[PDB]
């Protein structure tokens, strides 16, 4: 069938893989390209010191765990499948309450290309701190930071 | 025990994805509630909150056991593992229902296949206000 | 009225230490920065320090200059070490939000009297 | 280092290990160090007489059942891993 | 029958992988959408959103799924969701 | 292991417990020795005619 020869290629590389070891450990830095795309920059609360953005924020990365032989070279395989293996464990330094959306289901997408050069990215709306010099209010003019990066991982 | 084999019999082979009389006649739901408390009015959203208790009885041959307990008076670990009618409050703008000690949902099943099933909720329902006599 | 208290050695043959004291304004909440003067060149950007920790430096000096920031004494500190002879220049300390800018010295309007740094071989 | 060395390592330490069971059930009590990075405090509200905190907590205790040889290096694991090893209630 | 039913049912949920969309290697899926709009509740200007309440519906074609022997459409349980794949 | 004993007393324990029955089902009345200790009272709301 069509359909079993990728189901036998996930169940291939799913089969002694541990999500919780990242790629490269104990030999290799693991280099997460990264980009953002600003869906739209929402409003500033001087109230909170606070403003709303709203991003598509992708990660890559290389993974040799995840190299394959297919038909096809990238697989656009489902969100379920970021679950089951290893991913940055990115968060925003000066992020307040941030909320991945999940609607109608978890707004991810992960491709894994056949060198194994996965790319993962996610919807999310972060609001951050943004702290204000209000002397020359309403004159005034401020730069908000959006600051991201590992959390668990070191340089 | 003799309740713990009863169960484990009732569950052997059942499936909570189809409702019972699939393909012979349609299942009867007979529906109760005791209002609590119907909750403040509130005009500016146009909504009013009531707290009930939510009574559902219907009939399940998957069910019947034969045995000298007349009824299997259980709690909600087992609302998940039978089939539940899923009845939904068509003008509610936000509903939840109560967890605190625990789940407050109720099963009790009957030794000819009655199946009573009741439920705290807590309802947000629109009603559209016609304002023109007010106050 | 503000002023950016510049401390530390003139000549060296080596590392060196250079604090900044502020006074007059409290800068826990602005970006502390420090800049290179070289004898016929513009303002080039050495590192900065955000109100989180955060530290940037630039390319020429990445690696080599360590900068740190004492909020208790409001205060940020450069510690220079490798030094090479055409690093000889005039460093100035500055202070500000970084609009526009965080590597642009425009962006800035707290500056020092600069101290001169001199590297003999 | 080689992954599968880490992975049958990991696998060996969460072997058998009872997560029920806090690290020195029968023995002396367990000595937990903590520290907190503040990262912010937001609204110090008069009204609801209240204040937020944001922070880095840190914990840190001493479990002889996730004591590893073979691997020189701190084995820093996704978090997922908390829901099977045993920490502070 | 409810027996013939269930074998049947767990037939089709055997060896199902969610992971993959209906025709993976094939042509796109098409998806039919309709909505039916119970309110809009809060159209807020301060804000700048409102809100809305809706029955959304989708349809597609999952032949994975096609069983035979049963004149009847199978509303089975909405937990049976999880092992369904769906559209995103 | 020294602590194995205790996880061998729990699967034991553990083995043949029905949760989904009350403890005395059948034979006695579960009685439950209940209280509360407040560690603070909160606030009253009159607004919604409620307390914490
Ligand atoms: C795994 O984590 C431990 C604990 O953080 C690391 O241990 C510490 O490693 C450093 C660097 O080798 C040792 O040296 C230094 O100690 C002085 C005095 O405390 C301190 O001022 C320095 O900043 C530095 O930490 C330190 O003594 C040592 N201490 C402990 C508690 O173990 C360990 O190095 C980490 N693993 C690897 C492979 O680095």
């Amino acid at each position: 069938d069509n359909t079993t020869v990728f189901t036998r290629i996930l169940d291939r590389l799913l089969d002694g893989y541990d999500n919780r070891l990242r790629p490269g450990l104990g030999e290799r830095v693991t280099e997460v390209k990264t980009d953002i795309f600003v869906t739209s920059f929402g409003p500033v609360s001087d109230h909170d010191m606070e403003y709303t953005i709203d991003v598509f924020f992708r990660q890559s990365w290389k993974d040799e765990r995840l190299k394959f032989k297919g038909p096809m070279t990238v697989l656009r395989l489902n969100n379920l499948m970021a679950s089951k293996i290893w991913t940055p464990d990115t968060f925003f330094h000066n992020g307040k309450k941030s909320v991945a959306h999940n609607m109608t289901m978890p707004n991810k997408l992960l491709r894994i290309t056949e060198d194994g050069t996965l790319l993962y990215t996610m919807r999310l709306t972060v609001r951050a701190e943004c702290p204000m010099h209000l002397e020359d209010f309403p004159m005034d003019a401020h730069a908000c930071p959006l600051k991201f990066g590992s959390y668990a991982y070191t340089r | 025990g003799d309740v713990t084999v009863i169960l484990n019999n009732l569950l052997e082979g059942y499936d909570n994805k189809l409702r019972p009389d699939i393909g012979v006649k349609p299942t009867l739901i007979h529906t109760d509630m005791y209002v609590n408390s119907i909750g403040p009015v509130n005009a500016i959203n146009m909504e009013y909150t009531i707290d009930i208790f939510f009574a559902q009885t219907w009939y399940d041959r998957r069910l019947k056991f034969n045995s000298t307990i007349k009824v299997l008076r259980l709690n909600s670990n087992m609302v998940g593992k039978i089939w539940i009618p899923d009845t939904f409050f068509r003008n509610s703008k936000k509903a939840d229902a109560h967890w605190i000690t625990t789940p407050n949902r109720m099963l009790r099943i009957w030794n000819d296949g009655r199946v009573l099933y009741t439920l705290r909720l807590t309802i947000d329902a629109e009603c559209q206000l016609q304002l023109h006599n007010f106050p | 009225q503000v002023q950016l208290q510049e401390s530390g050695g003139g000549l060296v043959q080596g590392s060196l230490r250079v604090s900044c004291a502020a006074s007059g304004r409290t800068f826990t909440t602005y970006i502390m920065a420090w800049f290179r003067q070289a004898p016929g060149k513009e303002r080039e950007f050495l590192a900065a320090m955000d109100q989180g920790r955060i530290q940037y430096y630039g390319d020429s000096v990445r690696g080599r200059f360590t900068i740190s920031r004492d909020y208790a004494k409001n205060s940020v500190d450069l510690q220079l070490d490798g030094l090479r002879p055409e690093d000889t220049a005039v460093y100035y300390c500055a202070a500000g939000a970084g609009f526009w800018g965080l590597r642009t010295a425009s962006s800035y309007h707290y500056w020092g009297q600069g101290t001169q740094v001199t590297v003999s071989s | 280092g080689n992954m599968s060395f880490v992975k049958e390592t990991v696998d060996k330490l969460l072997k058998g290990y009872d997560i029920r069971l806090r690290p020195d059930f029968g023995g002396p009590p367990v000595c937990v160090g903590m520290n907190i990075d503040i990262a912010s405090i937001d609204m110090v509200s008069e009204v609801n007489m209240d204040y937020t905190l944001t922070m880095y907590f840190q914990q840190y205790w001493r479990d002889k059942r996730l004591a590893y040889s073979g691997i020189p290096l701190n084995l820093t694991l996704d978090n997922r891993v908390a829901d099977q090893l045993w920490v502070p209630d």
